[PDB]
């Protein structure tokens, strides 16, 4: 009856939070193993059996390594932006589609557009928090570079919501269940493989947190236990955009392996990237960002709303 | 092969002098490079290829 | 798939001694392969070489059992 | 109760708004203000599509400006008082008690959700946003959106004005 | 990306660099002085450590 | 980081190859006034055939993977320009200023 | 000087144990205190993040090992640019009095427990710049240095090595185990 | 919604509660002068280090609210196509596009991005 | 223990730190550690000195109010906001708590040393005696408060809010000695 | 009555967002924080009515809309006052 909804909803909920934080912290051997191998290295395999308990030893090192909390009265604010952040990325899985009802989430592509944004302003506050200009700088940069592909990010959307004809996100599967939709959207497949990886602020992205231009960029002023929550964040962030491109593109078939199999491959795919491609510049990242993508989206837009009207022309 | 830019003698080798043609099938060729990032594909498939060679770290210290 | 790759398995972790002797080999060494016993040590190490592997795998040691 | 709750949490921060005046912590007040003015109005709404919107336009990219020119930081950061926090505390909860005592239904707004819609009503079997955004492109009440693109990019070359002295 | 070395005090407005002074010197090991004070054959090594790579 | 590692994979063999003649990895000794402080041992030159025989296979592998890249060209291409005169008062050399286009070279 | 024992002692002998305590604990707090530092001392043995500093020539070295001949991330070991995430700091290459102040500064901005390794003869006693007006005469001068890796530089065997000596002395440590007594 | 709300609140008591957590389970050190400074690379901090204000990072912010509203007008064109007379709904959508080409194109002969500094 | 403690936030209550007797029944006179190990090294070196006591005591006594209102000025306590108050203790029953249960809780050293037996040594006054030797006996220079203590809580001084104005508050004008006849007033 | 139960809230806010405006602040950021708060309160009267309304509830847009352009022109004269004086200080007011 009507608490038997509620109480599964919540235990949903919870037992969802544990399986993603589990496996995105246990996913990061992943990329220690499958960037050791892109590389010729032979990755971590030292610990437990074939490294297989080390992100847990990671987690252990940095609970236990004290808090080096920077000028004396920032105390909370600085402790408040891991919180924020690492919220909004679990957070943002709740409006994922199941045919299994976890919600009735509507307008879920909203939602989605709403959690991406919110990143801004964790990180904009964690660089403010730590009073460092090498953080400062990262932060702005941080700032500019998920301010920027929002932009195109709005538009790709729409392309595949005017497709599939709702704002709910499970129609995908419905519109799917004969022929993958990558093969038809193929150019925005790498576009949104972009955008996604410019969110996350992975490489070729790189410029939040960074490296060799900035120390950690924002990250550069945080202790352990903050730290370990950021990392943590930007991963539950790398799976959730992996199954965002998976249940767009490649099936959204939920309550099928393959899906899982997908999954994997796609982040695995962030991976590949990570290990191969160069960083960009600042001024070439916003010449990709307005004057190519923004170009590139709108094409489409204008593309495909005259063939929905050829299509409701015809029906 | 294009021409050359600067005429080279012997006992060098210009690394820049090959001209960009402006031939049709050659414009064409480097915009659909671009449009569909073959260059970035072949990079891709390299590092997919590469994982498949046995890495050659030494188990020290045994 | 297993193209004479799982037989191999199963003679380097047969005749280790089972799976209590094929697991605690490998989570000791961190690897489990196959060689020749080059000679046993005055300090019960024992000495294994193999030229199928390459240099840097060619020849290693088991160190002595009472050295957990 | 969720309603007259968020009342009360809207009140506590805006006696918080008034008395902070670092401009961070004026700017942090906006962003908590904002999603309670979201979730209010969601539930007084048909559904909770303007409260998306206004989220992503007010809090997602135009409060991104003022935190950040605001970021002048005073030049340090925080002094945090855990006595407006304890005040805030303390008139929260005698607040919540009272919404606990307050009359559950006299206390509460009187317009029609979807679900507070009568049965027979057909029309409101459609999606929950088709007939409400239904004039803003159909004819002759839509060229006013026209006027609002106009007006955005009017602004921006009022922008590239004054944001452009002399460098 | 310094070396471990360099140490660049730059002045930068908005992000770009404006002014770049380097501090060569924060590895000066004075290497002259000592090469005087050895013998040739001694004094070998010194130029195989400069330039190091 | 991928170049990198993949380099100083090759890296090792060079290395170890200081170290069969001179007896130290890096650093050695092995060049003195009266000539290379010592002979080399056998085989040496063999190894170095191999080595020289694989190592246009390694440099083409990153060479293809990171010279067309549109990334690293966009990133490197047209950074500070050097012109030739302001290059030869500079008092430059090396590959910078057989880069800026004199043809010079002191081999 | 003690030297290994011979294949019958060691026929003799049993298992060598793996917490290196032992378990001879006494009472349930003794056993209880000796596991949780057995986990701890696991977790920062297994997961150690150098800071890199790298001033010079022993450099070199410090990059070889991150290269895939003798994996160091094999280990656990991973460069963290960032000296607050950064748990160990392996100062290699000279030190000159202006270094002096900033490899202070960036050891205690670090927070602990820190350890250092000292590689190279150049930062272990000053090496062979030790008799110059402008070199601080080792490292140990500066900072509490742990772990001495002689060489010059290190052959990266030799540096790894060093690293695996300082897991054994995180392995050791005891902190919770006799804070009990404290 | 509100069952969206207590999962919220939920979670981020649960946050809360383990970095919290970390906070007693991480050991603690006696403070130090030097170890509560800015990171500078190892060398001391200059003046108070906030960075100018004159910049472009909010002009670029304002190019995005102009086309995070310009995304609010069109957002609600899916449900509405369905309903909606097509002719109205064709073109007004069209021009929506058609002018922010426009303006692009425009602006890139204009180019202000490539800004002088 | 001294500067820590008078500054850590747990003794400190809400704005208002509770001193006994409003901390103006207190004489203290603190030295600084250095001065403290220097004269050990001295004495040390020196066999003469064997079995002497040594009262090390500072150059100028002082009033635990002076100073406290010394140390919120240099902390930048004292500007508008931040508000110092000087409670009695006595008043207040809930300092004694706080330690109490601060002791009960902690493993290892209470937080900020809240225990009761440090509440205890602020409370007793400084007795100091002629005829048993002193620092000047070991030949060993006092650094005065005036010189060292500003210093030594800069890292702690905050509170530079946006609200109101800062950098040009004057220097923090220093205490004021208790002389003997000033005890006497004191004490009655 | 109905406004004091229904339409008080919005009042009380409202006005409490006034005298912000009309306070005492070192520049005038927390002025235009305040008037931005008060949009807030604008919008929640705005959308209370347009609720009444069955379909007329799209008002918003042109209410936002027209809304954040005021922000941006706040923000536009403020940021190229601290760039002309170095400062957009009350102190030079
Ligand atoms: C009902 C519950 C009953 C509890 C049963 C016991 C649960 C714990 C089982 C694992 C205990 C391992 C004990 C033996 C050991 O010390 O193994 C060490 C292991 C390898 O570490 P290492 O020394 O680096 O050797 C690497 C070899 N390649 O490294 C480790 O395994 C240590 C890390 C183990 C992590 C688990 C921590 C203990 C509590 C369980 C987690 C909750
Ligand atoms: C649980 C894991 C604790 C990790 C954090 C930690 O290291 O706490 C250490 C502390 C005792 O450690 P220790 O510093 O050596 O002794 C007190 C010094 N005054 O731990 C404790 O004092 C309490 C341990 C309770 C068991
Ligand atoms: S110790 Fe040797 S290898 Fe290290 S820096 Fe000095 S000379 Fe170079």
């Amino acid at each position: 009856m009507f608490y038997m909804e509620f109480i599964l909803s919540l235990i949903g909920s919870l037992l969802l939070i544990i399986c993603v934080l589990v496996s995105v912290a246990f996913l990061t051997l992943l990329e220690r193993k499958v960037l050791g191998y892109i590389q010729i290295r032979k990755g971590p395999n030292k610990v437990g059996l074939m490294g297989i308990p080390q992100p847990f030893c990671d987690a252990i090192k940095l609970f236990t390594k004290e808090q080096t909390y920077p000028l004396l009265s920032n105390y909370l604010s600085y402790y408040i932006s891991p919180i924020f952040s690492l919220f909004l990325s679990l957070f943002v899985w709740m409006c994922m589609p199941f045919f299994v009802k976890l919600y009735s989430f509507n307008l879920g592509g909203l939602f989605f557009l709403c959690c991406t944004s919110l990143g801004v302003y964790t990180v904009m506050v964690a660089g403010w928090s730590s009073n460092s200009n090498y953080a400062l700088l990262g932060g702005l940069r941080a700032v500019a570079q998920t301010i920027s592909y929002e932009v195109s990010l709005a538009l790709i959307l729409l392309s595949f919501i005017f497709l599939i004809g709702s704002y709910n996100m499970i129609y995908f599967f419905f519109y799917q269940v004969y022929m993958w939709f990558l093969i038809i959207l193929f150019p925005m497949a790498l576009v949104w493989v972009s955008i996604s990886l410019a969110e996350t602020n992975r490489t070729p992205f790189d410029f939040a947190e960074g490296e060799s231009e900035l120390v950690s960029g924002f990250n550069v002023e945080y202790s352990s236990g903050g730290f370990a929550l950021i990392f943590m964040a930007e991963y539950a962030s790398i799976l959730f955009m992996s199954m965002l491109f998976c249940v767009i593109f490649l099936g959204c078939d939920v309550f099928n392996l393959l899906f899982y199999m997908k999954l994997t491959f796609i982040s695995f795919v962030f991976i590949w990237v990570r290990g191969t491609l160069p960083r960009f510049r600042y001024d070439k990242l916003m010449y990709l960002a307005w004057k190519c993508f923004l170009s590139f989206s709108l094409n489409y837009l204008l593309f495909f709303i005259g063939f929905k009207i050829l299509l409701f022309s015809l029906l | 092969e294009p021409k050359d830019i600067v005429e080279v003698p012997k006992g060098y080798v210009y690394v820049n002098n090959k001209e960009l043609s402006m031939e049709f099938a050659d414009i064409t060729d480097r915009a659909a490079s671009t449009m569909f990032f073959g260059e970035l594909l072949r990079g891709f498939a390299v590092t997919l290829a590469h994982i498949f060679k046995e890495p050659a770290t030494i188990n020290y210290p045994f | 798939l297993g193209i004479n790759r799982l037989t191999k398995l199963f003679q380097m972790v047969r005749e280790a001694g089972g799976l209590k002797q094929a697991y605690l080999k490998l989570y000791r060494n961190d690897d489990l392969k196959i060689g020749t016993l080059v000679g046993i040590d005055k300090y019960g190490n024992k000495y294994f070489e193999n030229p199928y592997y390459f240099y840097g795998r060619n020849r290693w040691i088991e160190f002595a059992p009472h050295v957990n | 109760m969720i309603q007259l709750m968020l009342y009360s949490l809207i009140i506590t921060t805006s006696i918080i708004f008034l008395n902070m005046i670092h401009p961070l912590a004026l700017g942090l007040t906006l962003l908590i203000q904002t999603i309670f003015v979201c979730l209010l109005t969601g539930l007084m709404t048909k559904s909770f599509w303007y409260s998306y919107i206004l989220f992503l336009i007010f809090l997602g990219g135009m409060l991104v400006l003022f935190i950040y020119v605001t970021s002048l930081a005073s030049n340090e950061m925080f002094n945090l008082s855990m006595k407006l926090t304890l005040f805030s505390s303390l008139i929260l909860i005698f607040m919540l008690i009272l919404s606990f005592i307050m009359d559950k239904t006299s206390s509460s707004l009187f317009l029609m959700n979807n679900d507070m819609q009568s049965i027979i009503n057909m029309n409101s079997y459609f999606m929950e946003n088709s007939l409400s955004l239904n004039k803003l492109y159909n004819f002759p009440t839509n060229f006013i959106t026209i006027l609002l693109m106009n007006y955005l990019l009017i602004t921006l070359i009022v922008i590239v004005k004054i944001t452009k002295l002399f460098k | 990306a310094a070396h471990g070395v360099l140490r660049l005090v730059l002045e930068l407005d908005g992000e770009t660099v404006m002014r770049a002074d380097p501090h060569i010197g924060l590895l000066h090991r004075g290497t002259e002085k000592l090469i005087e004070y050895k013998t040739y054959t001694q004094a070998l090594p010194y130029f195989d450590r400069l330039d190091y790579v | 980081l991928t170049p990198f590692f993949w380099l100083f994979e090759e890296r090792e063999k060079m290395m170890e190859f200081y170290e069969r003649v001179s007896g130290a990895r890096m650093h050695a000794a092995y060049i003195r006034p009266g000539g290379v402080s010592l002979d080399m041992p056998l085989g040496l030159m063999d190894d170095i055939y191999e080595f020289a025989s694989k190592f246009a296979e390694r440099l083409d592998e990153v060479e293809d993977v990171l010279t067309t890249n549109r990334i690293w060209v966009q990133r490197t291409e047209d950074i500070g320009i050097v012109t030739a005169e302001e290059a030869l008062n500079y008092g430059f050399s090396g590959v910078m200023l057989r880069g800026s286009g004199i043809k010079w070279d002191l081999r | 000087q003690q030297t290994l024992p011979v294949a019958e002692v060691a026929q003799n002998l049993p298992k060598k144990g793996y917490s290196p305590f032992g378990t001879k604990q006494s009472s349930v707090a003794e056993w209880s205190l000796a596991r949780l530092d057995d986990l701890l001392n696991w977790g920062r043995k297994g997961s150690i993040w150098p800071l890199t500093f790298g001033l010079a020539c022993c450099a070199v070295e410090m990059m070889h090992i991150a290269a895939p001949r003798y994996d160091m991330d094999r280990y656990g070991v991973v460069f963290r640019a960032s000296p607050r995430q950064a748990d160990v700091i392996i100062v290699a290459g000279t030190l000159t009095n202006k270094m002096a102040p900033a490899l202070r500064k960036v050891y205690d901005q670090m927070p602990e427990p820190r350890w250092v390794i000292s590689m190279g003869s150049c930062a272990n006693g000053g090496g062979y710049y030790h008799y110059s007006y402008s070199v601080v005469r080792g490292c140990d001068r500066i900072i509490p240095v742990d772990i001495y890796v002689p060489g010059c530089p290190p052959t990266a065997e030799a540096l790894m090595y060093g690293v695996l000596q300082l897991q054994k002395k995180v392995k050791r440590m005891k902190t919770l185990q006799m804070w009990y007594r404290k | 919604m509100f069952s969206i709300i207590f999962i919220a609140l939920l979670i981020l008591l649960i946050t809360t509660i383990v970095m919290f957590l970390a906070s007693i389970l991480s050991k603690k050190a006696l403070i130090d002068r030097e170890k509560s400074s800015p990171f500078e690379c190892g060398f001391d901090p200059k003046s108070s280090s906030r960075l100018p204000f004159s910049l472009r990072f909010f002009l670029i912010t304002i190019i995005f609210l102009i086309f995070d509203v310009e995304i609010a007008l069109i957002l609600p064109m899916i449900i509405i196509m369905k309903y909606s007379n097509i002719m109205i709904w064709t073109i007004t959508s069209i021009i929506f596009i058609l002018i922010l080409l426009i303006g692009l194109y425009h602006e890139w002969n204009q180019g202000m991005l490539n800004w002088s500094n | 223990r001294f500067l820590r403690y008078y500054a850590h936030i747990w003794r400190r209550q809400f704005r208002s730190m509770p001193l006994w007797h409003k901390g103006e029944k207190t004489v203290k006179q603190p030295v600084y550690v250095s001065d403290v190990a220097q004269a050990i090294i001295n004495a040390a070196k020196d066999p003469d000195s064997a079995g002497r006591i040594y009262q090390a005591v500072g150059p100028k006594r002082y009033q635990l109010s002076e100073l406290v209102d010394w140390f919120h000025r240099l902390m930048r306590k004292d500007q508008k906001r931040w508000g110092y108050m000087r409670y009695d203790m006595r008043w207040d029953p809930t300092f004694l708590l706080k330690a109490k249960l601060n002791s009960f809780i902690c493993p290892g050293t209470p937080i900020g040393g809240l225990h009761p037996a440090r509440i205890e040594r602020e409370a007793v006054t400084d007795k100091v005696l002629t005829g048993v030797p002193t620092l000047e006996d070991l030949g060993v220079t006092l650094t005065t408060m005036e010189q060292q203590v500003p210093w030594e809580l800069r890292p702690y001084r905050a509170a530079l809010y946006y609200d109101a104005e800062l950098g040009e508050f004057e220097t923090p004008s220093p205490p004021k000695c208790i002389e003997a006849r000033d005890e006497l007033r004191l004490f009655a | 009555m109905i406004m004091i139960l229904y339409w008080s809230l919005p009042m009380i806010l409202f006005i409490l967002g006034l005298f912000c405006f009309v306070s005492n602040r070192k520049h005038l950021l927390s002025m235009l924080l305040s008037l931005e708060f008060i949009v807030l309160m604008l919008f929640f009267m705005l959308f209370i009515y347009l609720n009444m309304l069955n379909y007329e509830s799209y008002f918003s847009m042109m209410f936002l809309t027209f809304s954040v352009c005021e922000g941006a022109l706040g923000l536009s004269i403020l940021v190229s006052m601290i760039r002309t004086h170095g400062n957009d200080y009350f102190q030079s007011f």
